């Protein structure tokens, strides 16, 4: 259930970015983009075990 | 006057909004006579001169078809920083080396 609401979370931070034409990036994207690590290390741990 | 017209040329500005920028600018120096004195600055993530232009220059018609070309071939890329830019800008309006 962890792993679920984890998933979900990653599904809430791709909803909540947004795209900018030609390399602008909004100041949430930034914050949005820095959160990867957190799922990224979950996901491995998940795969781990 | 002394002008100095911040465009913010950053991506997302691209398109449509960039036309209606650059429009906006060649229509805001058609207002600007000859005792006003006007740069045109652009910022994306840093800020410079649109044209061979380093400071306030008369507004006169041949300094404003320069800042109206170096308008015109201007391009949107790169993020937006509004501090780079208004730095630039009122170091620009304290530059009193020049005429003014
Ligand atoms: C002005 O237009 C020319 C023609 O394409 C281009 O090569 C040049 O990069 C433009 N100026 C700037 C500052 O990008
Ligand atoms: C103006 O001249 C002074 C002294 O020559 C110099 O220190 C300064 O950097 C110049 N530019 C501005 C914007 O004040
Ligand atoms: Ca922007």
């Amino acid at each position: 259930y962890m792993i679920l609401a984890t998933i979900i979370a990653n599904c809430i931070v791709l909803a909540l970015e947004q795209h900018l034409p030609d390399g602008d990036k909004t100041p949430m994207s930034e914050r949005l983009d820095d959160t990867e690590p957190y799922f990224i290390g979950i996901f491995c741990f998940e795969a781990g075990i | 006057k002394d002008m100095l017209i911040l465009v913010d040329v950053s991506g997302s500005v691209s398109g449509l909004t960039l036309k209606l920028i650059r429009t906006s600018v060649s229509e805001m120096l058609e207002t600007l006579s000859d005792d006003d004195f006007v740069n045109v600055a652009s910022f994306n993530s840093n800020a410079q001169d649109v044209s061979c232009f380093q400071h306030l220059v008369q507004a006169n018609v041949r300094n404003k078809k320069v800042l109206k070309d170096a308008v015109n071939n201007i391009t949107a890329k790169g993020i937006t920083d509004y501090k780079k830019g208004f730095s630039f800008a009122f170091e620009q309006l304290l530059n009193y080396n020049v005429s003014r």
